């Protein structure tokens, strides 16, 4: 490579060079819980 | 067929259009950046040349063009568009790039009435030229595009009718430092003015919107949060309304407590009139909030609070829902529902909840906050009294109604009032916490007013600031940073004015501060931790212990210097009780990190010398102010590597700090399986935070069967938050 | 409760102190059987500078909305509801926006 590494200065050129809520609750499951 | 078109320069003159001027400006801004393209910016500008085109319209277009190229593949555009915008703001205010001398600028601005008159009285020309050497105008080259647009849109001193920008970014910083320490003795004044300038201009300390936009201007009001309590009388409602109008007009955001207002149908004056209800008064509060502040930096916003057991609670929960008629809708305010342990217990047991009007249950309202035992006594007794007007609802249905309106609107908030008082810096008997603020991070005592200037009422003010967790390299750096932040805010309380006498009463009596954190998500990425898995639990405990310790130590040393705050005896600190004592003991099951700082020596030191400030720490969302340091706002995880945030001009693209190196360490908002990991971190933080935390809960409907979010999980998360002592719940974000 | 004057006339000055005083006076007298007349012609027009230019004046309408919620705030349960008439000069700058404030079309703002 003769030149420094560089990102594509014209990236636009590549375009041309290729083709609700589940309302159910379970109160028994909620009591199985310590505040 | 060359037409030879003309462009209009900034000074009105015209010359031949010369594209090399545009080339040079863009080449200047893209210098040192990676993966940017001058050509891309020019072609994507689609700039339409007409004879006589303003040169400012040309530049403002290429700013928008480079701003829209901010992407994951080309993140350095955040700096290209920022340099173009900083360059634009220099010309708008100075006519050139190089800013004038610090003294020359202050002289011109005070003459135009844009700066406060006192700056020239408290500082000499020799001191002004000496602060000019502190200024590093090249620090304007460290903002991102989102940061600069917030400066241009909100913070820099400007004309809201003309659009004329008056100052630079480094002038804002140096003058906020100058004004705050302007009352310090001259032997240490400029030492602080330099130190505080460096702290905020290198993004060690974050300053709120009213401080950034206000501290140097004639109008002195810089507390972000204003808490007003309303009593059950026309005199109190009138005073509350008048206080709101005053504080929306001066940069503030209100939390209103209208839970004391008696329910619809209650007798007025023995029975001479039918009580029209809460809604006609909430509507009066809404027009007060939106009355005048839409022309300033930001519009007025307020959150109104009421207990869950209020008789109208079913009518109040639906006030934001967009359906229904206007008579029973108050959409343009937010709401916080107040809940305690007894209310949650009725839900777990599947029992009922009895609804009362606060006027028909003597002593129940005050007990609802201060005395949890007295509440269960009075509540269960009043449930059996049949002469008292009541209405029973299934606790399951009432909780379902609240969470349904919380999920759809996202702005129905929760405040666990028992946690707000069992783990608070205040003695519930003397100064209970009965409400919160706009963003649910403030918890301060309040007492309603009988007139606009009622001396016996208390309006709670809170002044804010934040520590950039991404800018510190060692937790002990917080020691020096806490000293600088606390001193600047405590001096701000004596420096500013107060439009409502009752508000000055609380601010001078308690000197309540609310210092939080920003860049917490970026902080976890640097430590290779995540929100959801719980790998940040011990780190959060160690981090926020140091935050609270160095904040208390800073305010304790300041108490030795200038005396503790007048009403310090009303604090639990005065009794020798520390947050490390009153935190919820369930936190010991999600964090085994030991305390690493000498809290017992501070406890003795606080017993002896007190605290200059009644409160110190509060984790605010910092939606706007955190963008200045391009930080991830508050404790929230970023929505994406490039996040879209709102602004006056339009949408802003904000890149996460250190994206190229840490994009894998980040856990994005919707990359989280659930809320349990986040809510635990909020609980661990709350162990040390004086007030509260603007904690969000987030839900992705696609992560659930049938694409709908279950009410079961909304409640399980709400209960999980209470189990770990979370005081309040802010936004509920629902994806798409 | 001794209040028996049917008509109450309140004049509003171009200040937040006056607007606050006006609103509080409205609330008191609507609650005591009275019917209000409000003079808000002195309020400066939309877009005028506030405090030299520190703020953009939101206009009369955001304040007129505040006057309305005061009138309907509390007297609907009593003998009769609260009602008020607001006055402005024909040459006011917002006069084209004020004439249509009762028309049932347009948005709520
Ligand atoms: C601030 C700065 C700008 N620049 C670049 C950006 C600008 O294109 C240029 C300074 O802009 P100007 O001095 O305004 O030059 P101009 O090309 O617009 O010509 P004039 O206004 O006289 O008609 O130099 C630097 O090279 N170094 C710097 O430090
Ligand atoms: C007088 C009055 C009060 N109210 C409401 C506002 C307050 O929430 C509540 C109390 O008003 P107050 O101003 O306390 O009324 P009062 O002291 O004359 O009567 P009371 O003995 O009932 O306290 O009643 C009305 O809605 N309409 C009215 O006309
Ligand atoms: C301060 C302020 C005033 N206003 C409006 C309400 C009044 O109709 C009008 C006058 O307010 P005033 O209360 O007269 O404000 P001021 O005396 O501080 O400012 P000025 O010197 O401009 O009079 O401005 C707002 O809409 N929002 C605000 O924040
Ligand atoms: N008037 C008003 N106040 C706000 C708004 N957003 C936030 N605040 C106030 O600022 C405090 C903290 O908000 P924060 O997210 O830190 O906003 P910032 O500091 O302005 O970036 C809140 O408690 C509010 O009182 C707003 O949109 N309008
Ligand atoms: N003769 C010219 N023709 C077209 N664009 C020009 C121009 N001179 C300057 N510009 C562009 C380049 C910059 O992006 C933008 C702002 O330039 P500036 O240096 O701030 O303004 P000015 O040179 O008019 O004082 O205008
Ligand atoms: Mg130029
Ligand atoms: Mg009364
Ligand atoms: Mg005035």
């Amino acid at each position: 490579l003769p030149f420094q590494t560089r990102s594509n200065p014209i990236p636009w050129i590549n375009t041309w060079l290729v083709s609700q809520i589940d309302s159910e609750v379970d109160t028994d499951d909620l009591s199985n819980f310590q505040l | 067929m060359n037409q030879n078109l003309l462009v209009t320069k900034r000074d009105g003159s015209t010359e031949r259009i010369n594209l090399d001027k545009i080339h040079r400006v863009l080449d200047w801004a893209a210098e040192g950046l990676h993966n940017v393209s001058i050509s891309q910016v020019e072609l994507r500008s689609h700039i339409q040349f007409y004879d006589g085109i303003k040169t400012s319209d040309i530049h403002e277009t290429i700013i928008k063009a480079a701003a829209d190229l901010i992407s994951r593949d080309a993140p350095d555009y955040q700096y290209l568009a920022a340099r173009l915008a900083i360059f634009h703001l220099r010309k708008k205010a100075y006519g050139q790039f190089e800013p004038p001398a610090l003294y020359d600028h202050v002289v011109k601005m005070v003459e135009m009435g844009k700066y406060d008159n006192h700056l020239l009285e408290d500082y000499t020309e020799e001191e002004f030229k000496q602060m000019d050497t502190f200024i590093d105008h090249d620090r304007d080259m460290t903002f991102s595009y989102a940061a600069v647009k917030q400066l241009e849109g909100k913070y820099l001193v400007q004309n809201r009718v003309t659009g004329e920008i008056y100052e630079s970014a480094q002038f804002l910083y140096i003058l906020v430092a100058a004004c705050l320490f302007s009352n310090y003795p001259r032997e240490t004044r400029l030492q602080y003015v330099k130190r505080f300038y460096d702290a905020v201009s290198t993004f060690k300390i974050s300053l709120p919107t009213p401080i950034m936009s206000g501290v140097r201007t004639p109008t002195r009001q810089f507390s972000s949060c204003v808490l007003i309590e309303c009593g059950d009388s026309l005199d109190s409602i009138n005073a509350t309304s008048s206080a709101i109008v005053k504080y929306v007009s001066q940069r503030a955001g209100i939390g209103i407590n209208a839970g004391r207002i008696r329910a619809l149908g209650s007798p007025i004056r023995g029975g001479e009139a039918f009580h029209t209800g809460c809604i006609p008064f909430y509507k009066h509060f809404q027009t007060a909030v939106k009355s005048c502040s839409q022309g300033g930096v930001r519009g007025g916003a307020a959150t109104l609070f009421y207990p869950m057991w209020h008789l109208e609670v079913e009518s109040l929960l639906v006030l934001k829902n967009n359906r229904g008629v206007e008579g029973n809708r108050v959409r343009h305010m937010d709401y916080g529902v107040q809940i305690n342990k007894l209310m949650y217990t009725r839900l777990l047991k599947g029992e009922d909840i009895t609804l009362f009007s606060p006027s028909d249950v003597p002593g129940l309202y005050d007990a609802f906050f201060a005395d949890q035992e007295e509440f269960e006594r009075l509540y269960t007794k009043y449930e059996k009294d049949d002469s008292i007007r009541k209405q029973r609802v299934k606790a399951v249905e009432l909780f379902s109604l609240m969470m349904q309106e919380r999920a759809s609107t996202g702005r129905i908030y929760i405040q666990n009032v028992d946690h707000c008082n069992t783990h608070s810096p205040f003695d519930p008997a003397i100064a209970p916490v009965r409400q919160s603020n706009l963003c649910l991070e403030i918890a301060l005592p309040t007492k309603p007013l009988n007139d606009v200037n009622d001396e016996n009422g208390e309006i709670a003010l809170c002044t804010l600031s934040a520590f950039n967790l991404g800018a510190i390299n060692n937790l002990d750096e917080l020691e020096e940073l806490a000293i600088l932040a606390v001193r600047a805010l405590d001096a701000l309380l004596d420096y500013q004015d107060y439009p409502i006498p009752a508000a000055k009463r609380g601010a001078m009596g308690r000197r309540t501060l609310g210092i939080g954190v920003i860049n917490f998500a970026y902080y976890l990425a640097k430590h290779g931790k995540r929100y959801s898995d719980g790998s940040a639990n011990n780190l959060t405990h160690k981090t926020f212990e140091a935050i609270q310790y160095y904040l208390l130590k800073a305010s304790n040393e300041l108490a030795k210097e200038q005396g503790a705050c007048p009403w310090f005896n009303e604090t639990t600190y005065a009794k020798g009780i520390l947050p490390i004592d009153t935190y919820k003991k369930d936190l010991d099951t999600i964090a085994n990190e030991p305390l690493h700082y000498d809290w017992e020596a501070l406890r003795e030191s606080i017993k002896t010398h007190g605290l200059r400030n009644s409160t110190l720490s509060a984790l605010m969302p910092s939606e706007t102010s955190s963008q200045i340091s391009n930080a991830t706002n508050g404790i929230e995880p970023p929505r994406g590597y490039v996040s879209i945030k709102a602004s006056k001009d339009g949408i802003l693209r904000q890149v996460v700090p250190d994206y190229e190196h840490l994009h894998d360490a980040y856990e994005l908002l919707w990359e989280m399986p659930g809320n349990d990991g986040y809510l635990q971190l909020v609980g661990i933080m709350q162990k040390f935070i004086d007030q509260s935390i603007s904690a969000n809960t987030n839900y992705d409907p696609s992560r659930f069967p049938s694409g709908k979010v279950p009410m079961q999980q909304l409640l399980k998360d709400l209960l999980t938050a209470y189990k770990f002592g979370v005081k309040t719940l802010y936004y509920q974000n629902t994806r798409d």
